[PDB]
């Protein structure tokens, strides 16, 4: 199950962005269908499923791609996108 | 990104 199940909803997770300061950088949208929430600290976000944490983020950095890269365990991740998509990444 |  999930580590953090009260973030399991994509709804609450892009509303926890609301003062996401890399807008055009990373967009909020793709941050939460990604499983991550906003920790309302700099631009540290977490995953509501590994509770992975991943901060530092670069114009262009893809969500989905950084949770490949950094928790390819998570089985959100999994579920969502995938054995061959977090293969391909690794 | 990087992990925290
Ligand atoms: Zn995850």
């Amino acid at each position: 199950g999930p580590a953090f199940p009260g973030m399991g909803s994509e709804e609450l997770r892009l509303a926890s962005f609301y003062d996401w300061p890399l807008t055009a950088e990373v967009p909020p949208e793709l941050l939460a269908a990604a499983g991550f929430f906003h920790t309302g600290h700099q631009d540290k976000v977490r995953c509501f499923f590994c509770y992975g944490g991943l901060q530092s983020w670069k114009r262009g950095d893809d969500p989905w791609t950084e949770h490949a890269k950094w928790f390819p365990g998570c089985q959100f991740l999994l579920r969502s996108k995938g054995q061959e998509y977090i293969n391909n990444i690794h | 990104a990087v992990p925290w």
